[PDB]
C-alpha cells in the first residue's frame, strides 16, 4: 500500500459534504482523485490518498536550502507518489521525475463579463 | 419664393418628410426636389431599419481579446499575485508584450496586485470592467463555471506549461506511471475527466424585449 | 392565453416616454404662439392654430400654415426633428418586439429542459423515475441528475400532489 | 392622424417581422385532422 | 397613393430583415458547432493520426463527427496536406480542414492569406526530444 | 521505421524534429519533457 500525495484544491480534490459519514480514500471527490484510481489500476498498486500537512506546493526556502510542501513530502520519502497540479518546472526536475503533463495550461486573462 | 432663407426652410422640411409651403416650379428646380426627395427617402428608411436590427438583437462585445490589447490600451487596469510564478514569468520575460506589461505593472498607483486569488476574483467582479485579472487558465475556465457566473477569459495562453505526475528520485513506479498517464490520454479519459468536472458540474450551462425608456431617447429631449 | 391588452399598441415606449411627449406638444405650441405673436411688427399662428401645427407636425401629416420667422423656424425645425426620431423609435421597436416574439420556439423535448436554466424541474424523492435518472448512462439524463442533486430550494416532492401544486403556482418556472 | 400612425407603423413592424424569421406550419398535427378535413387524401397499403 | 404606401413600407421592411439576419450570423467558433450543423462539410488525411483520434473516440461529438466523415460521399477525407489545404481554399467555405494546430498557424500566416483557425484544439498533445532508450543523453536533453 | 527507428537501432543518438509524444514510441525511447503544445484543430476558408 502506497501513501499518495495530495493537495487540498478545487476541483482536483474536495472534501465530500459526507465527510464524517465516509471514511477512507472515499472521503474525497474530485479530477485528481479519480486519475489516482485510474492510475493505481493501469499500475496495480494499492493506496491511500494522504493530504500533505502544510498544504502548499513544495519550494526550496533559500536561507536554509530545505524543500516544503508535496515536493518536500516526496523528496524526503514520506510520499510515495503526487498525484496533485504540481507544476512541472526546472528546479523541481533537477530533484524528482515527473510524468509526461497530463493536463496543458497557461497564464490568461480573466474579466468581468461585458454587459 | 426661393430665396436662400425659403431654400433652407423647404430643403429641411424635406428632410423631415414634412410638407412644403412652397414648391419648385421650373424644371431645374423639380430635379433638385426630386433627387434630394429620393435621397430622404433611402436615409430615412435606413435608420428605421437599422435601428430595428439594433433593437432585435443584443451584440455584446468584450473590449480585450488578447493581452496585447492589455498591453496597449491604458483604461482597464491588470495585475497579478505577488505569491505566485505568474508575476515571476512577466518580471523575467524578455518578450516585448510582456515586457511593456510589467513596466506597466511595477509603475501602477495603487497597487494591481493581489495577496490571494479570492481577492482578485472580487476585485475583477467589483469593478464595472476596469481590472483584468492575469492567472492560470485552468483556475480560470474553473471560476467562470462558478457562481455567480460572471467573469469570462479572454483570449489565448500568454506561457505554456504542464501538470505532472510527480514520484520520488530514484523510484521504481516511475516508468509505469509515466506510460498509465500517456494510456490515459490516448484513451481520451482525461479530457473526459475534465469535461466532468468543469464543464458537466458547471452552474451555468434572446427574448423579452423591451420598452424604450426615457434614458435611449433623452437627447432628443435635450 | 395571450390576452393582448386594449391599450397594447402603447407598449413599444415606456409610460414616461407618452408623458413626456405630450408635454413636449404643449411646451412647443406654446413658445410657436409666443414667438410668433409678441413681435409686434405682424401682431396666423394664434395659440389654438399653434396646438394644430404642433399636432400635424408630431404625426407627419404637414400643415394648413408654416411659421415664416426665423424664431418660428427654429421651433419648428427641432419639433421636426424629435417627431422623426421618436416615431422611427416607435416603429423600430414594434418591429423587434413583433420578431422576438415570432422567433420564441417552445420547450418540447428533456435535452431543451437541460440545457437552458430559467426553469426548474423535480420529482419524488422516492420512485423509479429518480432511479431511471441516477443510473442513466447518456449525457442529458446524467446533466439533469447533477442538476436536480444541486437543488435549492429542494426540487424534489414529498407527494405527486406537492409537485402538481408547486407546477400550478411556479407561474412556468418548474416543470 | 392618430389612429393612421398606429396603423402604418404596425403593418411595417409586422412585415418585417414576417420578412425575418420564417415558419413553416405542418397543416396536419393529429389524425381526427385528416378525419375534418377533406382536401388531404390518406391511405394505408393495399393489404396489411 | 396605397401603391406607394405598400411599396414603401416593403421597402423598409425588407432592409430591417436584410440587416437583423446580418446580425444574427454566427461564425464556426467550436467543434460541436461544426458537429451539429450540416451545410459545411469537413475532413482529414485518409492515413494519420488525426483519423485514428476520430475512429476510436468515445466522446459524443468526435463519435458523430466520425458518423459523418465515414459516410460522406465524394469522400471528404484527402491524400496530403496540400490537397486539403487547396481543397478549403477552392471550396468557398463549404470545406472544413482538421489538422494539427501548428501546421495550421503556419499556413494561416502563408500566401495566399484566406484560412484561419478557428476554436480551440479537440485534443493535446506534445512534440518531445526524443533519445535512445537507456542513452545518457537523456536526463540533461531533457532539464535543457 | 524512420527516426523511431533510426533511434531503435542504435543509427542515431537524439532526434530533433516534431516527434509526437505517444504511448508506443515512449515504451522504446525516452522522450523529454513536451517542447511544444498542440491539438487537432478546424481550418476554414477565411470569411472576406
Ligand atoms: C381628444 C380626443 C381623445 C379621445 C378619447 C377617446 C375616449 C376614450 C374611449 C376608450 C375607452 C375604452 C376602454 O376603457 O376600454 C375597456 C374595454 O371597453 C370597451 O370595450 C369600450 C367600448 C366603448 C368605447 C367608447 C378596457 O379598458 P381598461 O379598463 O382601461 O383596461 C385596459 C388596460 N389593460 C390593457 C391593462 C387591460
Ligand atoms: C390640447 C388640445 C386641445 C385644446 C385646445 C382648445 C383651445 C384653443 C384655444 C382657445 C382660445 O383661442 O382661447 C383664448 C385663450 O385660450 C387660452 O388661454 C387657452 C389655451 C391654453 C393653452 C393649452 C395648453 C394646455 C392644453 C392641455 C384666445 O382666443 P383668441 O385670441 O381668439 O385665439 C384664437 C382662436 N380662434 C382661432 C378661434 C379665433
Ligand atoms: O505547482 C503548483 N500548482 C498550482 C496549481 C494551482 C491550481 F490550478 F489551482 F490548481 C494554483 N492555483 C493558481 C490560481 O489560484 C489558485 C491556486 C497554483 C499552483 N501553484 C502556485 P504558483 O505556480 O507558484 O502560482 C504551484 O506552484
Ligand atoms: O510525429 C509526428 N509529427 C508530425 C508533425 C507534423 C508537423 F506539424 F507538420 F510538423 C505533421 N504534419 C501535419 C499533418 O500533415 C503532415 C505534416 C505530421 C506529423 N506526424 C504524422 P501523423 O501520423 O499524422 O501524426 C507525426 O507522426
Ligand atoms: C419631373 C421632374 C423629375 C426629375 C427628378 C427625378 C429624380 C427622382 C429619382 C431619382 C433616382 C434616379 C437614379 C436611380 C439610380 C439608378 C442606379 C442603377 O440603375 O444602378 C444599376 C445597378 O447598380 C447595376 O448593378
Ligand atoms: C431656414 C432653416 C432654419 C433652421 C432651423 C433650425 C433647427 C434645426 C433642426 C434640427 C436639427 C437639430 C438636431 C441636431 C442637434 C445637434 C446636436 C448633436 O447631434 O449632438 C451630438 C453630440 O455631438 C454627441 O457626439
Ligand atoms: C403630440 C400628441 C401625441 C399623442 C400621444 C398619445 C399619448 C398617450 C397617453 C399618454 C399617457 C400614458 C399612457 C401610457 C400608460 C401605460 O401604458 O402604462
Amino acid at each position: 500500500t502506497y501513501i499518495v500525495t495530495t493537495i487540498l484544491e478545487d476541483p482536483y480534490v474536495m472534501l465530500k459534504k459526507n465527510a464524517n459519514q465516509f471514511e477512507g480514500n472515499d472521503r474525497y471527490e474530485g479530477y485528481c482523485v479519480e486519475l489516482a484510481a485510474e492510475i493505481a489500476k493501469h499500475v496495480g498498486y494499492s493506496y491511500r490518498l494522504e493530504i500533505v500537512s502544510d498544504g502548499k506546493y513544495g519550494a526550496r526556502d533559500p536561507d536554509t536550502k530545505a524543500w516544503n510542501g508535496m515536493v518536500g513530502e516526496l523528496v524526503y520519502g514520506r510520499a510515495d507518489v503526487a498525484v496533485a497540479p504540481l507544476t512541472i518546472t526546472l528546479v523541481r526536475e533537477e530533484v524528482i521525475d515527473f510524468s509526461k503533463p497530463f493536463m496543458s495550461l497557461g497564464i490568461s486573462i480573466m474579466i468581468k463579463k461585458p454587459q | 419664393e426661393f430665396g436662400i432663407f425659403n431654400s433652407l426652410w423647404f430643403s429641411l422640411g424635406a428632410f423631415m418628410q414634412q410638407g412644403c409651403d412652397i414648391s419648385p416650379r421650373s424644371l431645374s428646380g423639380r430635379i433638385v426636389g426630386g433627387v434630394w426627395w429620393f435621397f430622404t427617402l433611402i436615409i430615412i428608411s435606413s435608420y428605421t431599419a437599422n435601428l430595428a436590427a439594433f433593437l432585435t438583437v443584443e451584440r455584446m462585445v468584450s473590449p480585450i481579446e488578447s493581452a496585447e490589447d492589455l498591453a496597449k490600451q491604458t483604461e482597464i487596469a491588470y495585475g497579478t499575485l505577488e505569491a505566485g510564478s505568474t508575476k515571476e514569468f512577466f518580471r523575467r520575460s524578455k518578450i516585448a508584450v510582456f515586457e511593456k506589461m510589467w513596466t506597466y505593472m511595477k509603475s501602477a498607483e495603487p497597487s494591481v496586485f493581489v495577496r490571494t486569488t479570492e481577492e482578485g476574483m472580487i476585485r475583477v467582479r467589483k469593478s464595472k470592467g476596469k481590472y483584468a485579472y492575469l492567472l492560470e487558465s485552468t483556475m480560470n475556465e474553473y471560476i467562470e463555471q462558478r457562481k455567480p457566473c460572471d467573469t469570462m477569459k479572454v483570449g489565448g495562453n500568454l506561457d505554456s506549461k504542464g501538470y505532472g505526475i510527480a514520484t520520488p528520485k530514484g523510484s521504481a513506479l516511475r516508468g509505469p506511471v509515466n506510460l498509465a498517464v500517456l494510456k490515459l490520454s490516448e484513451q481520451g479519459v482525461l479530457d473526459k475527466l475534465k469535461s466532468k468536472w468543469w464543464y458537466d458540474k458547471g452552474e451555468c450551462g434572446k427574448d423579452k424585449t423591451s420598452a424604450l425608456s426615457l434614458s435611449n431617447v433623452a437627447g432628443v429631449f435635450y | 392565453k395571450s390576452k393582448p391588452g386594449v391599450f397594447s399598441f402603447l407598449d413599444p415606449l415606456a409610460y414616461e416616454i407618452w408623458m413626456c411627449i405630450v408635454f413636449a406638444y404643449i411646451g412647443v405650441s406654446v413658445v410657436l404662439f409666443l414667438v410668433s405673436r409678441f413681435s409686434p411688427y405682424e401682431w396666423e399662428f394664434g395659440i389654438f392654430n399653434s396646438l394644430w401645427f404642433s399636432l400635424g407636425a408630431f404625426m407627419q401629416q404637414g400643415c394648413d400654415i408654416s411659421p415664416r420667422s426665423l424664431s418660428g423656424r427654429i421651433v419648428g425645425g427641432v419639433w421636426w426633428f424629435f417627431t422623426l426620431i421618436i416615431i422611427s423609435s416607435y416603429t423600430a421597436n414594434l418591429a423587434a418586439f413583433l420578431t422576438v416574439e415570432r422567433m420564441v420556439s417552445p420547450i418540447e423535448s428533456a435535452e431543451d429542459l437541460a440545457k437552458q436554466t430559467e426553469i426548474a424541474y423535480g420529482t419524488l424523492e422516492a420512485g423509479s423515475t429518480k432511479e431511471f435518472f441516477r443510473r442513466s448512462k447518456i449525457a442529458v439524463f446524467e446533466k439533469m441528475w447533477t442538476y436536480m442533486k444541486s437543488a435549492e430550494p429542494s426540487v424534489f416532492v414529498r407527494t405527486t400532489e406537492e409537485g402538481m401544486i408547486r407546477v400550478r403556482k411556479s407561474k412556468g418556472k418548474y416543470a
